[PDB]
């Protein structure tokens, strides 16, 4: 049962900027199998109004999903993406740098 | 220039937790129009693009009948392979399938296809001549013998050649203001002083389509191909895409580095430096 | 338009 | 434990792909419910309230638009009790085969379609497709014969069905299948009429 | 399986009761044996060695003193082999009818037996007997038309065979029969000569 680890990118739909509304995305690609836990965090923990695009794959058969959720970030607030998969030893969290 | 319509099916089994989870999505180039989820409280076909939503009930329903019917088949296909390879009864698996059709700017078929994979591993595929198969292993051979005796190519071919195209025309036509347009990237550069005397400058190109784009860094007019750091293209999450390239630079001498963007929405490639406030 | 499902794999 | 009910299919056992069939379960016993169960590739059990009327306690199970999964071996039971179900003995076995999923085979009669009584006749189904087994049915005959195929032999795959001393004529049809999926058959071979002189 | 042989009867298809007829089976193929088979209630098969010579292989089957049983549909086959016989394809169908078993019908030509060219002629057979169908033969060596009997019509059971624009004259004869036994015909109607001016 061949496996592949998930590349991960955290970002906002539109150029981030305090006080404004935006979406917090987490694009997980190239993983396999599909079964996967992808959680969006707000200052340390899980948010509830999270959604994910429809499961689809690439040419190399790898999958890919886009998690997101509306959100109005602050200079104070921190957001991160937590990801779990069989291929990983433990949940790999990835902070959100609005500059990247 | 040329467009294509691609379908992506995923049939995942779950020995204990129930029955095969079937999912299917359809794209016309980098745009997705259909989605179908075997688990939804109401398993039915759903629109994901304006153009294809303009259609009516018969359509959406005839399409749903296909999806419902597909899954029902992959269900058996799974249980089948699980035997072909003689595997655990409670050992999960997956069967992916990709098929669609490429056309010329004039229409007309360039290349059509249809290929499956078992556990992310190339299984069987319809050959380019649309009349034969290429089994990855002995197991898939069984499939072929059956499929050859069932004339699947003869039929699958007819769709790839026939309707796979016609549909794409229809979709291309109704969504011309999207699929056949361009939507150039709104570009800019961010200045982030990294370490004493050094600064990082990123060239952003967002909300564009197709996702195919090119971003380059030039210092004094010479390609920095070697030190240009850039992330893989990601979806804005609203149908458009993102991407950016960056290079470390000696403070002050920033203005020597210019960014270069090449997209289809751009008549002429874009060149841009950082614009230091005032 | 999606392909018409045929025979099981 | 009550007497086993009777189970039959209309129009018949072989169901053409897409097409639908009805397996009816009935008995003089006033069963409150009937359970239809098929075993195999994808076992399943269908519940249904009994219909008491016309001197019979029946229940007509509609086996949806025929395909892959639906094919297999069915058996029904009835029960006086509800909720728990006090299942009766199993009805006789009914092999519901799905047909028409593969190239038609060719059916021939050596020495020939017409023969003098007593003489030995044998039919044979060949095909370019690699069926592993062939099935021979005689018009209105309950059970179907089944021999194994004869591997790659200069263009085909055969199977000869000896019929012994010819006494009664008849129309026969062949079907081919594959090991892994025994309830999945090909298209019927053009009917062959055997005539005895 | 060889090509089918040719089958013909001499003098002809319709045999008068008591009278005899011969059905001959032949072909270019050197069949060592010829099998003649009659199908129906009194089905049967007559064996016979082939007569080789003049490049042909024949066999003359003599259908004995004609009567009820003998009448029906015949077909023959040949075979080069013995013991197991390797029957050929069936010769074309030959309906051997027995006649002269019922009252003679009356044949008439309205407007009349003699008519001017182009003019429309139509023959008709009436009879006290209630035959269900009638047969019209021209010179008995031309054809066999067949219409159903028309309900009671001023005293008789008729059947009118339109002949359309008269162009050639001819002798016609009528025959009556009954549904159940289509190979059983009455006595010929006195020949009627049609003349065109």
């Amino acid at each position: 049962m061949i496996q592949r680890t998930p590349k991960i990118q955290v970002y906002s739909r539109h150029p981030a900027e305090n006080g404004k509304s935006n979406f917090l995305n987490c694009y997980v690609s190239g993983f396999h199998p599909s079964d996967i836990e992808v959680d969006l965090l707000k200052n340390g923990e899980r948010i509830e109004k999270v959604e994910h695009s429809d499961l689809s794959f690439s040419k190399d058969w790898s999958f890919y999903l886009l998690y997101y959720t509306e959100f109005t970030p602050t200079e104070k607030d921190e957001y991160a993406c937590r990801v779990n998969h069989v291929t990983l030893s433990q949940p790999k969290i990835v902070k959100w740098d609005r500059d990247m | 220039g040329s467009h294509s319509m691609r379908y992506f099916y995923t049939a995942v089994s779950r020995p204990g937790r129930g029955e095969p989870h079937f999912i299917a999505v359809g794209y016309v180039d980098d745009t997705q129009f259909v989605r179908f989820d075997s688990d939804a409280a109401s398993p039915r076909g759903e629109p994901r693009a304006p153009w294809v939503e303009q259609e009516g009930p018969e359509y959406w329903d005839r399409e749903t009948q296909k999806y419902k019917r597909q899954a029902q088949t992959d269900r058996v296909s799974l249980r089948n392979l699980r035997g072909y390879y003689n595997q655990s009864e409670a050992g999960s698996h997956i069967i992916q399938r990709m098929y669609g059709c490429d056309v010329g700017p004039d229409g007309r078929l360039l290349r059509g296809y249809d290929q499956y994979a078992y556990d992310g591993k190339d299984y069987i595929a319809l050959n380019e001549d649309l009349r034969s198969w290429t089994a990855a292993d002995t197991a898939a051979q069984i499939t072929q013998r059956k499929w050859e005796a069932a004339r699947e190519a003869e039929q699958l071919r007819a769709y790839l050649e026939g309707l796979c195209v016609e549909w794409l025309r229809r979709y291309l036509k109704n969504g011309k203001e999207t699929l056949q347009r361009a939507e150039h990237p709104k570009t800019h550069v961010t200045h982030h002083p990294v370490s004493d005397h050094e600064a990082t400058l990123r060239c952003w190109a967002l909300g564009f389509y197709p996702a195919e784009i090119t971003l380059t860094w030039q210092w004094d007019g010479e390609d920095q191909t070697q030190d240009t750091e850039l992330v893989e293209t990601r979806p804005a999450g609203d149908g458009t895409f993102q991407k950016w390239a960056a290079v470390v630079v000696p403070s002050g001498e920033e203005q020597r580095y210019t960014c270069h963007v090449q997209h289809e929405g751009l008549p002429e490639p874009l060149t841009l430096r950082w614009e230091p406030s005032s | 338009g999606a392909v018409d499902p045929l025979l099981a794999l | 434990v009550h007497r086993k009910p009777s189970l039959l299919a209309h129009p018949g056992r072989l169901v053409k792909s897409e097409e639908t069939v009805i397996l009816q379960c009935w008995s003089d016993v006033r069963f409150e419910h009937f359970l239809l169960h098929r075993e195999g590739k994808f076992k399943d059990t269908l519940h249904l309230i009994g219909e008491h009327h016309d001197g019979v306690s029946k229940a007509n199970f509609s086996i949806g638009p025929m395909m892959q999964d639906l094919a297999g071996t069915y058996r029904c039971y009835g029960s006086v009790t509800h909720s728990p179900y006090q299942l009766s003995a199993p009805s006789d076995p009914l092999d519901i085969v799905i047909t028409g999923l593969y190239e038609k085979p060719s059916l021939s009669a050596q020495p020939g379609p017409t023969v003098l009584a007593g003489e030995s006749v044998t039919l044979s189904c060949s095909s370019r497709s690699s069926y592993d087994m062939y099935h021979l049915s005689r018009e209105g005959e309950a059970h179907e014969c089944r021999f194994s195929a004869g591997p790659k032999v200069n263009g085909t795959f055969q199977a000869d069905f000896p019929l012994g001393p010819a006494t009664h004529g008849g129309t026969y049809r062949c079907f081919g299948s594959f090991r892994d999926s025994p309830y999945e058959w090909s298209n019927s071979s053009d009917p062959l009429l055997v005539s005895v002189i």
